[PDB]
């Protein structure tokens, strides 16, 4: 979840 | 003619041009009639998900199947609004709203990544609980 | 916590917010800091290509040689114009000037991706030379 | 080259 959050972190 | 099939060279090219086409779809902003695809792949990656679910609801406390199959029915109806708003960008394509259209889009979809992380987070805590964590 | 190694909910939650993602910057254009990255790997795949065709030279006719080592030369030139304009922009983000850099990196781009295809007929032709076509 | 072209078309 830290790589999915890298990404949720991409829609700001 | 030519056989391709260990054609580095053909390949490497192949790669070079996509990289410059990744470059610019993502400095530019796509033609409308181009994201009717966009928006199909998301479909697809929803539906795909949907069904995943279904199939581990029975696995998970009968205590949670509800809050879960709520979580469901708000992602389908995210990508109701999305659709939504698709075809009215589409529809007003080349004029003065065509923008405000690809906003409400982005919102549209944005807000069903973010139900999908919490779909994400309520099966991790039903998962948790059948596992039996302190 | 959770090992995710077979945990398709968690697979195909990360898809849907891949697409959502992939959506949403075809649909936006990138800021100006985000696309050092993907010149970045418009370098990379060019490094390769020119490597591959390094190893090709020697197995097609000295006849071609030159022409082949003209069209390397201006691939790297290409990314040189590429790289200027892309420093030029983010010098000039949120001005009034930062469009024209965004277009002047596209068309630097788009003439890579121009001269590299043509890279490839270069090269297809000498191979149907050396092949011994009719 | 068909599914070069695809993509050399990609960019008008």
């Amino acid at each position: 979840t830290r790589e999915l959050d890298e990404l949720m972190a991409s829609l700001s | 003619n030519l056989d391709r099939s260990n054609d580095k060279v053909y390949e490497n090219v192949t790669g070079l041009v996509k990289a410059v086409i990744e470059m610019s779809s993502k400095i530019q902003p796509a033609p409308p009639e181009e994201y009717v695809p966009m928006v199909k792949e998301v479909g697809l990656a929803l539906r795909t998900l949907l069904a995943t679910v279904d199939e581990t609801i029975p696995l998970l406390p009968a205590s949670t199947h509800r809050e879960i199959e709520m979580a469901q029915k708000l992602l389908n109806s995210d990508l109701g609004e999305l659709i939504n708003k698709m075809k009215l960008a589409q529809q007003y394509v080349m004029t003065s709203l065509q923008q405000e259209y690809k906003k409400q889009m982005l919102t549209a979809a944005h807000a069903l990544a973010v139900d999908a992380k919490n779909l994400l987070d309520v099966i991790d805590q039903a998962r948790l609980k059948m596992l039996g964590q302190t």
